[PDB]
């Protein structure tokens, strides 16, 4: 759980 | 007071009495809720806090 | 202060008025001998007017008290503001009262999101000059980096942060400048510039005075 | 402005005290806040996820609840603080 | 979400749409497994809405994703329509989320932890951008 396999990219 | 309109109005039982209006809107509060909050769902849940010493008037006959 | 709200004469006791014959910036009282301003702020023969309310009227609780020194951070760069900090030596020792008091220095960088007390004489109006007789106060959340550098790209060092409003209406103006923004009981900021005044999408920056704390104690022992 | 697309937002926890500070006595103990930082959840958002790193995870810490009537940016989304609600969470799993 | 930004898309692939059984969002969820997913009490889930999971945007026809039956809807008992205390329900999938790239769980903290104050964290969602 709560590890995108497409990471989040957050600014 | 009468203007806005509030079904379900408590108040305190106190002279002044200290009322509310628990009324559930959609998407906004009364025209005269200066303290409005509302749920970030659609529709949104929008209650008023606003403490007054009377209730407004209400909503249905 | 634009959007805000009359003070209380007293209420907010650390903030000080900085007087050059008229009103100029504000300031903060950071113990007896100190106060905490803006370097842009910075020029000869500052007077101090603590314990002030109403600043046009002698009401009987100020302190006019003279800069003896002003000294502006070494790094202070006028054109970006970065490190827009300066410290004000008293001439005497203000008489601390519960009128006019202290603020205290941040410990830690206060977070985003934290809400704050921003006040001064500023102008009240975002379009348009009307300067208060009284201390204007404010509560305002400060913004997140990314929320003050997406207002104002390229402008926004790590000496500065936003607080105030996103959509406008509430905001420090010209005239607050140098003076406080306490969060928690912490002098986290100091009014420092902005985009017009209370503009959407255009918050005020504040020198972010948790980086200054060792400088100001620095200061304050050294002088 | 609905978006089509996925949107998405950092913004700090706040402590119910500085939440409070806001929202005064709304604020319940299974609520935690966040935001009044320059974003909003806001109209559309309610049941999604407000998620904080727990060792590499991202993990569910609010479901955005309310705050805002106008999403201002800078009052605090109010959540339901998950760590409040998840053993009720577990035990409906459990159950079921 | 104002004043966010726009996710990658599939990069958070516990975020569900709830919608109405035209595909009018109303409120998000997350998945919490291949069966369940948490959502607020107050968005007032039935069983007639559908939990869509795998979106990224909503005006694409062309995206994987998973529109999913609730078989039951779970409202906490303490969940307090005035006060929105206890702001949560669960949604029992009639079938199992397929997890994928683009769809799996969120982490559960447990009752005991710390998220601290001052702690930055995300949250996502299809609601306004704008007010
Ligand atoms: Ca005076």
């Amino acid at each position: 759980c709560g590890v995108p396999a497409i990471q989040p990219v957050l600014s | 007071s009468s203007k806005p309109c509030c079904d379900r109005c408590e108040c305190t039982k106190s002279i002044p009495p200290q009322c509310r209006c628990s009324d559930v809107r959609l998407n906004s509060c009364h025209s005269a809720c200066k303290s409005c909050a509302c749920t970030f769902s659609i529709p949104a849940q929008c209650f008023c806090g606003d403490i007054n010493d009377f209730c407004y008037k209400p909503c249905k006959s | 202060i634009v959007g805000g709200y009359t003070c209380g004469a007293n209420t907010v006791p650390y903030q000080v008025s900085l007087n050059s014959g008229y009103h100029f910036c504000g300031g903060s009282l950071i113990n007896s001998q100190w106060v905490v301003s803006a370097a842009h702020c910075y020029k000869s023969g500052i007077q101090v007017r603590l314990g002030e309310d109403n600043i046009n009227v002698v009401e009987g609780n100020e302190q006019f008290i003279s800069a003896s020194k002003s000294i502006v951070h070494p790094s202070y760069n006028s054109n970006t503001l970065n490190n827009d900090i300066m410290l004000i030596k008293l001439k005497s020792a203000a008489s601390l009262n519960s009128r006019v008091a202290s603020i205290s220095l941040p410990t830690s960088c206060a977070s985003a999101g934290t809400q704050c007390l921003i006040s001064g004489w500023g102008n009240t109006k975002s379009s348009g000059t009307s300067y208060p007789d009284v201390l204007k106060c404010l509560k305002a959340p400060i913004l997140s980096d990314s929320s003050c550098k997406s207002a104002y790209p390229g402008q926004i060092t790590s000496n500065m942060f936003c607080a105030g409003y996103l959509e406008g209406g509430k905001d420090s103006c010209q005239g607050d400048s140098g003076g406080p923004v306490v969060c928690s009981g912490k002098l986290q900021g100091i009014v420092s510039w902005g985009s017009g005044c209370a503009q959407k999408n255009k918050p005020g920056v504040y020198t972010k005075v948790c980086n200054y704390v060792s400088w100001i104690k620095q200061t304050i022992a050294s002088n | 402005n609905t978006p089509d697309r996925l949107q998405q937002a950092s913004l700090p926890l706040l402590s119910n005290t500085n939440c409070k500070k806001y929202w005064g006595t709304k604020i319940k103990d299974a609520m935690i806040c966040a935001g009044a930082s320059g974003v909003s959840s806001c109209m559309g958002d309610s049941g999604g996820p407000l998620v904080c790193k727990k060792n590499g995870a991202w993990t569910l810490v609010g479901i955005v609840s309310w705050g805002s009537s106008t999403c201002s940016t800078s009052t605090p989304g109010v959540y339901a603080r998950v760590t409040a609600l998840v053993n009720w969470v577990q035990q409906t799993l459990a159950a079921n | 979400i104002v004043n966010g930004e726009e996710a990658v898309p599939g990069s958070w692939p516990w975020q569900v749409s709830l919608q109405d059984k035209t595909g009018f969002h109303f409120c998000g969820g997350s998945l919490i497994n291949e069966n369940w997913v948490v959502t607020a009490a107050h968005c007032g889930v039935t069983t007639s809405d559908v939990v869509v999971a795998g979106e990224f945007d909503q005006g694409s026809s062309s995206e994987k994703i998973q529109k999913l039956k609730i078989a039951k809807v779970f409202k906490n008992s303490k969940y307090n329509s005035l006060t929105i205390n206890n702001d949560i329900t669960l949604l029992k999938l009639s079938t199992a989320a397929s997890f994928s790239q683009t769809v799996s769980a969120v982490c559960l903290p447990s009752a005991s932890d710390d998220f601290a104050a001052g702690t930055t964290c995300v949250t996502t969602g299809w609601g306004l951008t704008r007010y």
